[PDB]
RNA sequence: ACGGGGAAUCAGGGUUCGAUUCCGGAGAGGGAGCCUGAGAAACGGCUACCACAUCCAAGGAAGGCAGCAGGCGCGCAAAUUACCCACUCCCGACCCGGGGAGGUAGUGACGAAAAAUAACAAUACAGGACUCUUUCGAGGCCCUGUAAUUGGAAUGAGUCCACUUUAAAUCCUUUAACGAGGAUCCAUUGGAGGGCAAGUCUGGUGCCAGCAGCCGCGGUAAUUCCAGCUCCAAUAGCGUAUAUUAAAGUUGCUGCAGUUAAAAAGCUCGUAGUUGGAUCU
């Protein structure tokens, strides 16, 4: 009844300033353990703060014993913000996407196309 | 070629309701019942080859 | 007119074997006829034969052992590749245990088993079983 | 243009004559013996065996020392031996044509679960498998048609979360003990 | 129709990229460069599909725009840049150098080379011509024009050039007995010694090659790339030494390796 | 007899191609005259408007009155007599309504004792005749 | 009739199909002519005419969904006026912007794969099973089941929690809480004369209504219609209509036939075509 965290694959990616791994999670009687717990365990295992660790794509095997996912451990938080996708940063709370929609932006652009000069900045 | 008679027999036939019966099994259980009735039950057959719906 | 003297020779042999005769006279003779008869005789189907030399085109008297069921020609002589040989044997032979297809290959005239041994396809001449 | 794949394949063939007594009796015998759901499972195993026989025949037409015949024949013989339908001693292409449909139906997880004593009957085996009570090695298997390999034959256990090989009582037992 | 195409369908891509069909509709259409579209390896394929340094094309773009990748000693920021036969890929940050060499199955192997061997490459010359006031020129398979070549260098020979200076260091003549590599066709990726060349005027020449284990094969002259003088190579060969194994021996080696290692 | 020569491929091919026109099915399916004469025009089904109800007498060996409807197809305006299969089903059909009509099962041939009828009614007023017959659905108001 | 890769049975040979995601071509309502540009006779460029068609203050102006969605029409015949650039790639002056390409989606039975609708009694029974001593008598040793007297155990369909999944998300997977005894959490579709598996059982109808692919059934004791019961075929799938393949050795190259069943020209020359005697180490 203790969650076990393993790392099958491992590579030091100096090009993107991170360590990439596949993560095995053993939760025989528990649900799919949250990514925050996996990040805490990986932080304890690899001796770093958990805000440089991004984990994603966790799929639980049929039967409920093991879950397999991917993880990154960046050298610093700055490199994480530089290299991570914006949606993973938003998951960690380090990024916020626009509140607009595709339809709104497209229609605004097409309306702007109909005017010339500084008047383009006066539509919405 | 008179069309006046049309559905006459389905009209004049006495209406008999369907009797309520225990539901029949489905899937593997129905096949198991068929197999047991036809190959595990030997008592009815003494060698005269009677049909499963012979009412005479 | 008489074309394909091999067809006449094989038909005469087949007809004489059906009638139960001990010898058949084949005319005219030819090199291909002699080679086909030699292939037949190596397999014990036909026995010894003698080539009568008239000064125009030989005749052959063939002793007949009662072992032959059918000898036939294939006309036209289709070119047969080594990958199409099995289909020809299924079409022509009574079984895979006995019976031979006689091909003519650049390595000579021989049966299909030898043609597969020598890795040669050729042109189908006939068959016998 | 899509990033999908449309490679699909029907796994059975319907008999040419819909109603003939001998085939019906034989297939019902097979269903009753191995606890199958319908004639389609019989036809599926029949189709598997027919494809295997077709491959073995086409190999047997080839030259005995043909590299492709040797390679694919050894591959097919190894595949048949691995799942335990063919004896290791008789590993030749001609012994493939001696295989019967029952040799393949004996290797289903249903048959192996019933034969190892884990179930009272073949139908109890089917419901045990479908109810997630059975695992092969460490993996819970839910498909009764699972063709058990030779190396996984000795690893068909009674799972670890099921009340039969685990220890947590089920819904009915918990509810009835809660009414004590 | 109407000018050049800019897309490449994933199933129309070269099969030696080992791309899978469910990832997307498109494959990275390699940009124009020193190597042909069908016999190159885009930098994104090498960095993502082979080396697994990146998971998406965006990460390949980040790696390339960090100016970390050097092809033939030059920094290349184009992620679809066509890298081809004998091209040297040097990643200084991780301190490894690769040479694009065909493996025996006709695919570009991940062949790691020492930094000393990353300072040169072998180039098969495609044509020699004289132009601009009697100055001889030399065109290679790498689309490099080298002025003032040695008069003994003729077509189908392979020169060795230093990458830093881009000048010819040595060359191997095309002759029987010289080691060669096949860069196209059924025998692509195989290494052997040239035994005989058949000349067919007005058509393609045929070169016959024999392996170290005596296997003999043939291919068109355009597919021959001589590696070294005699039977020794001037470059380091991949894990397989150019020997093509039949499927029987491949299976036997795989089974033996499975048995020995647990 | 037939020609057996290595260069007789053209003769065999042309003879087969000419002799195929003496096959009834081949000529029917490739001449295109049976296609233009087909009221459905190659379609499996068609929608028409019921012009009237007609009862056609059965063929001689047995006696009955077959409840049919004369319908006019929408696609081409052709007039069609279609059999209304089950009993009482003629009462489910009203004059001047849409009906879906299929073939009778013999590919343009008359079926059974019904003379000169090769079409049958499948749906009337966009509800199947079987649902109306079995009471699963009622005629729309 | 867009071509091809290719698709529908395997005896061998073939017969059909290929608008359709990959390659090549063509077209953007029909023609025609052009500008720019490396590349267009480009149409989400322009200029005319032809056919339709929008606003108008009647002077004029503006059009091209065989792009994604959506409408109408045509029909036997085909989906949402949704979300997103997170993936695959493409484009740009660009690591940053954009992409109805493409990716992702509450009613898609086109079709393909896996797979529930149940698994285990004391009991009387028609039983049988290793020498059963008895037609009047051990039959949870082995099995079947008329069951208005039984019993516990198992589980997922479903409803919900935890956001695993993902660019916010649904789905599968995972864990919890409920969730089965007419386990009413109730399987259907076509048949029961033959071909062809399965009732000359009962009631009604009485050549009527209807059934019937074909042969036939029905004219007051219908094995066939309309129904009840029972039975069987496949089964979350079955029926029907068409086109097509095998069956068709009823198109026959393999491999048909031509005296009388359909069939050799009234006869003979004859060019092309097809075929052509032995013989060379």
């Amino acid at each position: 009844d203790t969650v076990t965290i393993r790392t099958r694959k491992f590579m030091t990616n100096r090009l993107l300033q991170r360590k990439q791994m596949v993560i095995d999670v053993l939760h025989p009687g528990k649900a799919t353990v949250p990514k925050t717990e996996i990040r805490e365990k990986l932080a304890k295992m690899y001796k770093t703060t958990p805000d440089v660790i991004f984990v994603f794509g966790f799929r639980t095997h049929f039967g409920g014993g093991k879950t397999t996912g991917f993880g990154m451990i960046y050298d610093s938080l700055d490199y994480a913000k530089k290299n991570e996708p914006k949606h993973r940063l938003a998951r960690h709370g380090l990024y916020e996407k626009k509140k607009t929609s595709r339809k709104q932006r497209k229609e605004r652009k097409n309306r702007m196309k109909k005017v010339r000069g500084t008047a383009k900045a006066n539509v919405g | 070629g008179s069309l006046a008679r049309a559905g006459k027999v389905r009209g004049q036939t006495p209406k008999v309701a369907k009797q309520e019966k225990k539901k029949k099994k489905t899937g593997r259980a129905k096949r198991r019942m068929q197999y047991n009735r036809r190959f595990v039950n030997v008592v009815p057959t003494f060698g005269k080859k009677k049909g499963p719906n012979a009412n005479s | 007119v008489r074309m394909n003297v091999l067809a006449d020779a094989l038909k005469s042999i087949n007809n004489a074997e059906k009638r139960g005769k001990r010898q058949v006279l084949i005319r005219p003779c030819s090199k291909v006829i002699v080679r086909f008869l030699t292939v037949m005789m190596k397999h014990g189907y036909i026995g010894e034969f003698e080539i009568i030399d008239d000064h125009r085109a030989g005749k052959i008297v063939v002793n007949l052992t009662g072992r032959l069921n059918k000898c036939g020609v294939i006309s036209p002589r289709f070119d047969v590749q080594l990958k199409d040989l099995e289909k020809w044997q299924n079409n022509l032979l009574p079984s895979r245990q006995f019976g031979f297809i006689v091909l003519t290959t650049s390595a000579g005239i021989m049966d299909h088993e030898e043609a597969r041994r020598k890795h040669t396809g050729g042109k189908i001449l006939g068959f016998f079983f | 243009p899509v990033a999908r794949s449309w490679v699909c394949r029907k796994t059975y063939v319907t008999p040419r004559r819909p109603f003939e007594k001998s085939r019906l009796d034989q297939e019902l015998k097979l269903i009753g013996e191995y606890g199958l759901r319908n004639k389609r499972e019989v036809w599926r195993v029949k189709f598997t065996l027919a494809k295997i026989r077709k491959a073995a025949r086409e190999l047997l037409t080839l030259d005995e020392k043909d590299p492709r015949r040797l390679f694919e024949g050894n591959a097919l013989l190894r595949r048949l031996v691995r799942i335990g339908v063919l004896d290791e001693g008789k590993m030749k292409l001609d012994y493939i044509l001696g295989l019967k449909i029952e040799d393949f139906l004996e290797r289903r997880l249903q048959t192996q679960v019933f034969k190892l004593g884990l179930a009272k009957s073949i139908h109890h085996a089917r419901v045990l498998i479908r109810q997630r009570h059975i695992r092969v090695r460490k993996q819970v298997v839910n498909i009764p048609s699972f063709i058990v390999r030779l190396d996984s034959q000795k690893h068909i256990d009674f799972s670890l979360r099921s009340p039969y090989g685990g220890g947590r009582p089920g819904r009915v037992k918990r509810k009835n003990a809660k009414k004590g | 129709a109407r000018g050049p195409k800019k897309h490449l369908k994933r199933v129309a891509a070269p099969k030696h990229w080992m791309l899978d069909k469910l990832t997307g509709v498109f494959a990275p259409r390699p940009s124009t460069g020193p190597h042909k579209l069908r016999e190159c390896l885009p930098l994104i394929i090498f960095l993502r599909n082979r080396l697994k340094y990146a998971l998406t094309g965006d990460e390949v773009k980040k790696i390339c725009m960090q100016r970390f990748i050097k092809i033939d000693g030059k920094v290349r920021t184009d992620i679809t840049y066509p890298a081809g036969f004998m091209d040297v890929i040097s990643i200084d940050k991780t301190g490894e150098n690769f040479r694009l060499i065909y493996d025996t199955k006709g695919r570009f192997a991940v062949h790691r080379i020492t930094p000393e061997e990353a300072k040169y490459k072998l180039c098969k010359v495609r044509k020699i011509f004289v132009g601009t006031k009697g100055i001889p020129h030399l065109v290679t398979h790498d689309a490099r024009t080298i002025r003032y070549p040695d008069p003994l260098i003729k077509v189908n020979d392979t020169i060795q050039i230093d990458l830093e200076t881009g000048k010819i260091t040595d060359f191997i003549k095309f002759d029987t007995g010289n080691l060669c590599m096949v860069t196209g066709g059924a025998n692509l990726g195989r290494i052997g010694v040239i035994t005989n060349r058949e000349r067919h005027p007005g058509s393609f020449d045929v070169v016959h090659v024999k392996d170290a284990n005596g296997n003999s094969f043939a291919t068109r002259l355009s597919n021959i790339f001589v590696i070294g003088k005699g039977n020794k190579p001037w470059i380091s060969l991949p894990r397989g030494k150019g020997i093509r194994l039949t499927i029987a021996e491949e299976r036997d080696k795989r089974l033996a390796a499975k048995q020995s290692s647990g | 007899g037939k020609c057996r020569g290595l260069r007789t491929a053209r003769k065999l091919r042309s003879h087969r191609r000419d002799q195929k026109w003496h096959d009834k099915q081949y000529k029917k399916a490739h001449l295109g005259t049976a296609l233009k004469a087909n009221p459905f025009g190659g379609a499996s089904h068609a929608k028409g408007i019921v012009l009237e109800k007609v009862g056609v007498e059965a063929k001689q060996p047995n006696s009955a009155i077959r409840k049919c409807v004369r319908v006019q197809l929408i696609k081409n305006g052709k007039k069609i007599t279609a059999f209304v299969p089950n009993d009482g089903c003629l009462n489910f059909i009203e004059e001047n309504d849409e009906v879906l009509v299929a073939g009778f099962g013999r590919k343009g041939h008359a079926v059974g004792d019904i003379p000169g009828v090769r079409f049958k009614v499948v749906k009337v007023a966009n509800v199947s005749l079987l649902a109306l017959y079995k009471g699963k659905k009622e005629r729309p108001r």
